[PDB]
DNA sequence: TTTTTTTGATAACTTAATCTCA
DNA sequence: TGAGATTAAGTTAT
């Protein structure tokens, strides 16, 4: 639960004990493109890039990877936001309303149910210009996404050429889960029925389903 | 991403869920999907299984030969018919506990096996035990359903029913000897029994409790009995004059009884059951001799070599006694049935089944020697490797191989003629 | 318009996607072509109709038969005909992604599906007419109907091509540049514009620079400019600023170039100059699409391939610029690990393989040497090359073992004049290559100068040269031009595809011309199948003269004899037992008589069956013999085009395209047994195979014990067809030309696959190889028939069948006399493979050579030899162990990095991932890099060896071992001991030996 | 402000780890 | 604690 020492602005760092394996070699990833990064602002508060790494890891049992935060305004955690005014939050809520049966509904914050975590592949962004910091996060990215599917069951994403080179990304074999926003499949992800597919796998590995109600706010 | 994987999946899990009871079909679709699935997503958290053990003393307790007091509740007491139990999960037909090869089975009883089992669900399998060509059914596993109500479907169905018990009161009731001896009388049961077992609401894994005797006292000698078309089987004999009961020649291979020895033979109150454990190969070879040189163990039975024509053919067709070819093949076509049937069927396959010669030994006879055929027929024949003559059962079949290749060439001749 | 030759095609991948072609003009015009972008279909008349969405169009495709191609097992002869439907077809064309049920053809690509319906060759010249041609934008044309402008074919022309070859040099320091901390120092280019000017300039960062140094610089003659407008493409030599050099580059790199070369710059120079390009000044190289439209920045992506076998796991990466402009950039790197099997595939090793000559000496000196190159010491095109290479080179490699830095460089017209800063040696012949050098980087690094400067410039200018000098010499342009032809596809991808997707061009082209529709139904299942057969060595050692016969593209000889296709399969008839077997062969004996069937009793399937015979019809001929008679009639005119080349280039270029068109025959049949391909049929593999194998049975049986006596030569057996009756004599006795006095007797040996060894009681190599050419002669007239030819490869001398695939011999080809030299050759020992050792290749080439001079001169009467070579193995081995004076190079071993591991916890694995985290450079999912077995230097002799593989570290270019650590010479000792042991006869003295430094017992094959 | 296309076979040898009976 | 059989991985020939 302590943190960890850089000569670059944030300083300051949530570094659990389970994440001890990280640190070590994170910063000598961060380092050297801190002070290239910082030189320019970004969408997320530069004083918030990392807050999902104080939790405890081993209790999750499936988690959502997103590409990038959102090109305008951020909280940290993927789909997260005060607005309900966006494209894949929306659908998202929708199809899992539509799964669980449940019409009213203020907030989702997906990070408070209990064995799913969110993560972004890339932890900052620009403000209205996405995809825009892949080569100040790649080798971090990449190295954070294997700790973590390093013990987890299943990892659930959401892009198909987005995410296309995961499977030689990490080298240790994993229950990995693309999905597939719409875009211009004109409301596709109505289709992917992806969330009984990870249930039904966290089944078949004798694992306890995940249950998408307590993630609310009344 | 689509529904075909997640159906795939399900249906995947649903037969993991079920796999002490399957067969090889069910092995290796389960293997396929196994395959299908660490590939697709990469990594699957079960394996690829080969070793295919069957195991269904785990749905029971240990068996109870001492006096016990029961549990209150609801009891449904059932007996148990001694011989091999033939477990069976769905869509096949029935397997050997603890063999796993499975067993060709009469198209009635396989009726019945497609219909009654598992009325909905709630059965994972029916217990079949097969005793003296008689296939009846025991205690099954229930986990939705109740036994009584598969029992009443099993009767509607016109099924042979064991004789079930309703006892409620409990009284802190203890079970002993007496009341064993006293419910076995009530029951009748002129077949032989070995153990009951009882059904309670609630819990899931059966009790079953066998009371009995040791009683070491004699054997004398043995010999064979009759059962039905070409079906023997041997029976011990004793010096007062009744008779042990032998589930099958695999008992006796075991007990290599010989001659007027002691060993040892458990006795109950109606009938007595040789001892179920234990020269080595040649307990075969000195019970044929003992017993007659034409004689040959097949499958679980026995059977004699004799003189096979349009009888057998006939009696294997289930048609009246027939005398020339003509009115034969006029019959054969008059009904449906039986021209369908043989042409869903090899001339060979049913040329065998009608001599009845077991399957693996008749083929490996066959493809240790040589034949000459001609016009698709088979005229001369004979041994190449000697060194398989060492059976005597191969050595009776091959004295009849005659009368097969008579069979053979009238099954050619006739089915020429039905094209 | 008028005459245009095409260059390259490339899509649009914008909201509305376009095809574009870029062509060239006779003047040098660059002209773009701009058409629709659909999605194909074929459907049905009846679907087409049932179609309540009328598509945007249409074409009649005609009458087509649908043949489903699944495979059943028959127990009787009771078989049902294959399900054919003729109908007719409409191929549609779709804006967007349509998802019709009933749609065949589901395999092809929307590109192939465009080139063959509008007749339109991917490389080629038309005389466009401006009628179908609208002009869109100044020079960028459109054409809505494609189908009618390509009408008119013309002859080829040659037009000019601009090149631009670059290489990069940036300043590291640990062991690898980064693009946040280590600034690029050098930027060398070689630029060729569409006049056929070729301008090399070297571009020198002035930051790494004082003052003084830029003084002196200038005052030399370097051009120092301050902004791009100045900059001028004439100045070997420019001094600027990191900025200006990113800057120009980037402006040269967003030129409508032709080709963009580099060696290993996609994955490092071209992302490098990016990188800094947006995070000194953010600005982005930009692409334009040809109409102005779509605008794209450079953006490295990573394409990955997986493996057919096992989890399938991963086993190639490779790195790709996006662009729409038609430049085609291409990385030599990728190219040459794919073509090309070496020990290592870095740019020095690549160079010292390609570049070599033989040089005679001159003069001497007290600390040079004279050298001299041309057509009268070694062959003709080496010494042209040679000086060509020298032109930039620096360093020149003498025996393999001598790096000397170049003093004084002569190109003459026939070859090169090069003195050496080397020790004298003896000698008047030596061999000369441009491989490694004796500079560390780093070091010069630390100290950059001005001297060092100008020398690193040469450096990178040389390298920037030897992209132009690989591209010239693998013929990369005309590879391009013919695997476009062939395969039907763009002229941006042909080295992109492997097998199974290069064919489907060809595949799509046979199949609209046989207007024929392939369907499959069942699931396919896969089932274990035999291969070729091998026969055991009878000898060890021969001292004998050894011919050599092999059969001519066996296996695509065998599918076109057979007719083995999916679609032409009758059926396979299995038995259980005897009486059904011989019933159903009697049958089968008469139902298909084989003038027109064929059939292959196979190995059963089924340990149940014992019995299996597939039955093939060869009264029309199906998809894959067309297939492979294609292949086979380019691979006979491109080994054509080989016979005729005097240069070195080009008999290796041609070489090697008959080298790739034979392995696509080769493919293409193993594809005919790939479960997951298109067109599996385990039968028609199955039959291949059995065919070859009864097809080489036959030749061993005919030539074993075979001897000619006068004017006659007598085979074993009978001049028999061995699948059915043929009206052919079959007189073994076969009139001879050879004169009569010629009385010799064969012997087989050993054979592989195709390949019959025969050994003859004679010695005279020219009697051998006139023998062995009448022998070929006669075994191609009447021992064959049909379509199955033979040749004679080569005669072999002091043959040594280690073992059942391994042999070392002197082989004399066909075209050579009794003086010519012999060409040592190795199969399958330890001195082709890759993981064994240099040592140990030098050990065991002594070894055998000796034990070879033994046994010719007349030894072997005792254990006299055996005890000689027990003395000297010991003696060399106990001498190295305890001088440990070779290096570590001699001692280093290669493997290939992937991921293809039914274990996940593989020991191969866990080394190279770990280099990976404690390393800054990367080793790839496909890249070879080095190891060795190293241990503490406290360590003394060890006779039992275990826990070990754990010991294998992995070295790279930069890697001293310590005074702590040595190489463990146990490993490499006990491998080469058990090596010579079994070349020896004596056992006990062989084994005490053996069991006194190695507790174990030796194996003995 | 995010999307279609992949993928040849078997045979024979050497070296090393790991499990079972003696 | 040795021999011996088995399995996985790597390399080459064909
Ligand atoms: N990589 C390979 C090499 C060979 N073969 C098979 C098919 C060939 O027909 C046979 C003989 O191999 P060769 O190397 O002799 O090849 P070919 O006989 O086809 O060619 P050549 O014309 O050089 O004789 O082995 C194969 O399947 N795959
Ligand atoms: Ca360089
Ligand atoms: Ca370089
Ligand atoms: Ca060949």
């Amino acid at each position: 639960m302590n943190s960890v020492t850089i000569s670059h602005a944030p300083y300051t760092i949530t570094y659990h004990d389970d994440w001890e394996p990280v640190m070590s070699q994170l910063v000598e990833f961060y380092n050297e493109v801190a002070s290239w990064l910082l030189r320019d602002e970004t969408s997320p508060i530069p004083d918030k890039f990392f807050i999902q790494l104080k939790q405890p890891l081993r209790n999750k049992r499936v988690c959502v990877c997103g590409i990038d935060p959102y090109p305008k305004d951020g909280t940290g955690v993927p789909f997260e936001s005060p607005n309900f005014t966006k494209k894949s939050i929306k659908e998202i809520a929708s199809s899992i309303s539509r799964l669980t049966g449940v019409i009213d509904y203020k907030g989702y914050n997906l990070n408070i149910i209990d064995g799913v975590i969110p993560w972004n592949y890339y932890l900052s962004c620009k403000l209205g210009e996405t995809k825009s910091h892949a080569i100040y996060w790649d080798k971090i990215s990449k190295l954070l996404l294997q700790h973590i599917t390093k013990h987890v069951s299943v990892l659930y994403c959401l892009g198909k050429t987005d995410f296309s080179n995961i499977r030689a990304k990490l080298e240790s074999p994993v229950t990995t889960i693309v999905g597939y926003h719409p875009a211009a499949r004109d409301h596709q992800f109505e289709k992917d029925r992806s969330f009984e597919i990870i249930n039904v796998l966290l089944e078949l590995d004798n694992k306890t389903p995940i249950n998408w109600a307590q993630g609310f706010i009344y | 991403t689509s529904s075909a994987d997640l159906t795939n999946l399900k249906e995947l899990l649903s037969l993991y869920k079920s796999l002490r009871f399957s067969d090889s079909v069910a092995i290796e679709k389960y293997n396929s999907l196994v395959e299908w699935g660490t590939s697709t997503y990469w990594k699957i958290g079960v394996q690829k299984v080969t070793n295919v053990e069957t195991s269904i003393s785990d749905y029971y307790d240990e068996v109870k030969n001492k006096p016990f007091n029961i549990d209150p509740g609801y009891y449904i007491f059932l007996p148990v018919y001694f011989g091999s139990v033939f477990i069976y999960s769905k869509g096949k037909n029935m397997v050997e506990l603890g063999s796993g090869n499975s067993f060709q089975i009469p198209d009635e009883i396989r009726s019945a096996c497609n219909k009654v089992l598992d009325s909905d669900n709630g059965i994972d399998f029916l217990r079949f035990v097969l005793l003296n060509n008689r296939w009846i059914m025991e205690d099954a596993i229930s986990k939705y359903q109740s036994p009584v109500n598969i029992f009443k479907l099993a009767s509607e169905y016109g099924l042979n029913i064991p004789n079930y018990l309703e006892i409620e009161i409990e009284e802190d009731t203890l079970f002993d000897d007496e009341l064993y001896s006293i419910m076995e009388r009530s029951f009748d049961d002129t077949f032989p029994k070995i153990s009951i077992s009882y059904i309670k609401l609630g819990e899931l894994k059966r009790q079953v409790v066998d009371f009995f005797k040791f009683s070491f006292m004699y054997i004398e000698s043995i010999k064979v009995d009759r059962i039905g078309d070409n079906i023997f089987i041997p029976s011990v004999i004793t010096k007062s004059g009744k008779k042990i009961l032998v589930k099958d020649v695999d008992h006796l291979i075991r007990s290599k009884v010989r001659e007027h020895t002691f060993v040892k033979v458990k006795k109950k109150n109606t009938f007595s059951i040789l001892y179920d454990y234990d020269t080595r190969g040649e307990v075969i070879k000195r019970i044929i001799d003992t017993i007659g040189r034409d004689y040959y163990v097949n499958g679980k039975y026995f059977s004699k070599v004799g003189i096979a024509g349009l009888k057998q053919l006939t009696n294997k067709l289930d048609i009246n006694e027939c005398a020339t070819v003509d009115e034969l093949v006029d019959e054969i076509n008059k009904s449906g049935t039986v021209k369908r049937k043989i042409k869903n069927q090899s001339v060979f396959d049913l040329s065998r089944e009608c001599l009845g010669y077991p399957e693996a030994d008749f083929i490996t006879l066959v493809n240790n020697m040589r034949f000459k055929i001609e016009n698709c027929k088979v005229v001369n024949f004979n041994i190449e490797n000697t060194n398989c003559l060492n059976n005597p059962s191969i050595e009776t079949i091959y004295g009849n191989f005659n009368q097969f290749v008579s069979i053979f060439n009238t099954v050619t001749d006739v089915k020429k003629r039905l094209f | 318009g008028m005459d245009v030759r095409c260059i390259n095609w490339f899509e649009s991948h914008g909201e509305n996607r376009f095809l574009y072609l870029k062509s060239r003009c006779r003047n040098g015009e660059t002209v773009f072509i701009r058409f629709p972008h659909y999605f194909y279909y074929v459907v049905t008349d009846e679907i087409y109709q049932s179609l309540s969405p009328p598509p945007f169009n249409a074409r009649p495709m005609g009458k087509m038969r649908t043949i489903d191609i699944d495979e059943t097992i028959s127990y009787n002869l009771d078989i049902k005909d294959r399900k054919c439907s003729v109908a007719d077809m409409w191929l549609i064309e779709e804006p967007k992604k349509r998802s019709i049920q009933n749609a065949t053809m589901d395999e092809f690509f929307n590109i192939s599906w465009f080139y063959i319906s509008n007749g339109i060759s991917p490389d080629g010249c038309y005389s466009l007419d401006e009628q179908y041609l609208t002009k869109i934008n100044n020079g960028c044309y459109h054409c809505d109907d494609p189908r009618n402008c390509f009408a008119k074919e013309i002859p080829r022309f040659d037009i000019p091509r601009s090149y631009l070859f670059l290489d990069i040099e940036c300043h590291f320091d640990k062991k690898f540049p980064s693009v946040f901390i280590n600034p690029i120092s050098h930027t060398s280019y070689c630029y060729i514009d569409l006049s056929g000017k070729r301008l090399l300039f070297t571009l020198i960062n002035e930051e790494m620079l004082t003052e003084q140094e830029i003084q002196e610089a200038v005052d030399r003659g370097c051009l120092r400019i301050q902004s791009l407008m100045e900059m001028d493409y004439e100045r070997e030599l420019v001094l600027c600023s990191e900025i200006v050099l990113l800057r120009i580059a980037k402006q040269l790199l967003e030129l409508t170039f032709d080709y963009v070369v580099t060696f290993n710059g996609h994955n490092f120079d071209l992302r490098y100059i990016t990188n800094r390009l947006e995070l000194l000044t953010g600005e982005k190289i930009i692409f334009r699409s040809p109409d102005k439209k779509e605008a794209v920045h450079l953006c490295i992506y990573e394409r990955n391939q997986s493996s057919h076998k096992g989890v399938c796991g991963m086993a190639n990466t490779t790195f790709h610029v996006n662009n729409n402009n038609g430049t085609i950039f291409f990385d030599l790197y990728s190219f040459i690990q794919k073509s090309e099997k070496l020990d290592s595939y870095k740019l020095d090793s690549i160079s010292k393989n390609a570049f070599s000559c033989m040089g005679k000496v001159l003069n001497r000196g007290v600390r040079e040497m004279t050298f001299i190159g041309d057509d009268t010491t070694d062959a003709k095109g080496k010494a042209d090359t040679f000086a060509k290479v020298l032109t930039t080179g620096n360093y020149v490699t003498v025996d393999e073992d001598i790096i000397c830095k170049v003093i004084r460089k002569d190109i003459l017209e026939n070859g090169f004049k090069v003195v050496l800063s080397c020790p004298t040696l003896p000698n008047d012949i030596y061999k000369l290559s441009f491989g490694k050098d004796d500079i560390d980087l780093a070091q010069m690094y630390k100290d950059y100068n001005l001297n060092i400067a100008l020398d690193m410039a040469r450096y990178c200018i040389h390298d920037a040269c030897l992209c132009q000098y690989l591209w010239e010499y693998y013929g990369v342009e005309t590879k391009t031009d013919a695997g476009a032809a062939t395969y039907v596809l763009p002229q941006s991808m042909v080295f992109e595809y492997r097998a199974s997707t290069i064919i489907k061009g060809p595949l799509l082209k046979l199949l609209l011309e046989t207007k024929t529709i392939l369907v499959r139904s069942e699931t396919k299942q896969k089932f274990p199948y035999e291969g070729g057969k091998v026969f055991a060595p009878k000898q060890k050692m021969f001292s004998n003269n050894v011919l050599i016969f092999d059969y001519n593209s066996l296996y695509p000889n065998v599918c076109i004899f057979g007719n083995l296709s999916p679609e032409t399969l009758v059926g396979v008839v299995v038995s259980t037992n005897r009486l059904e077997e011989e019933i159903n062969n009697q049958l089968l004996l008469q139902k298909y008589p084989p003038p027109r069937y064929i059939t292959v009793h196979c190995e059963p399937r089924l340990p149940n069956l014992i019995s299996e015979i597939a039955i093939f019809d060869r009264s029309i001929e199906g998809t894959i013999p067309r297939l492979l008679r294609t292949f086979l009639a380019e691979r006979a005119r491109y080994k054509k085009m080989l016979k005729q080349a005097t240069s070195s280039t080009e008999k290796a270029i041609y070489d090697s395209m008959q080298y790739t068109y034979k392995i696509v025959a080769n493919s293409v049949y193993g594809l005919m047994g790939f479960r997951n391909s298109a067109l599996y049929s385990y039968a028609s593999a199955k039959s291949c195979t059995s065919i070859g194998r009864r097809m080489i049975l036959y030749l061993e049986s005919v030539l074993n014990g075979a001897e000619l006596s006068n004017g006659m030569l007598r085979f074993a057996n009978t001049l028999s067809n061995p699948f059915y009756m043929d009206d052919r004599d079959i007189n073994p006795i076969v009139k001879t030309s050879l004169p009569i006095d010629y009385r010799f007797r064969f012997r087989s040996v050993y054979g592989d696959t195709d390949s019959v060894f025969t050994e003859i009681d004679s010695q005279d190599v020219d009697k051998s190889i006139e023998i062995a050419k009448e022998l070929e002669r006669l075994i191609n007239s009447r021992v064959l028939f049909n379509n199955f030819k033979i040749e004679f490869e080569a005669v072999y001398k002091n043959l040594i069948m280690q073992s059942k695939k391994k042999y070392t011999t002197m082989k004399y080809s066909a075209s050579s006399n009794s003086k010519s030299v012999p060409e040592r050759i190795n199969k399958g020992t330890s001195e082709t493979r890759r993981d064994v050792s240099k040592f140990h290749k030098n050990m065991i080439k002594t070894y055998k050579t000796r034990l070879s001079e033994m046994l010719s001169e007349g030894r072997m009467n005792s254990n006299q030899v055996c005890i000689d070579i027990l003395r000297s193995l010991e003696t060399d081995l106990r001498s190295e162990f305890d001088s440990r004076s070779s290096p570590l190079e001699l001692f280093m071993l290669s493997r290939m990095h992937h991921s293809n591991y039914k274990s996940a916890d593989n020991p191969n694995m866990y080394l190279v991932t770990e280099y990976n985290k404690n390393n800054p450079e990367t080793i790839e999912l496909g890249e070879r890099y080095y190891f060795a077995y190293i241990c503490p230097a406290n360590v003394p002799w060890t006779k039992k060896l275990v826990n070990i593989k754990t010991y294998e570290t992995i070295i790279d270019r930069s890697f001293k071992l310590g005074s702590n650590q040595r190489i463990f010479y146990e490993v490499y000792f006990k491998r080469l001991t058990s090596e010579i042991v079994n070349l020896l006869d004596n056992k006990v003295l062989c084994i005490s030996f053996f069991q006194r430094m190695f507790g174990s017992r030796p194996t003995f094959y």
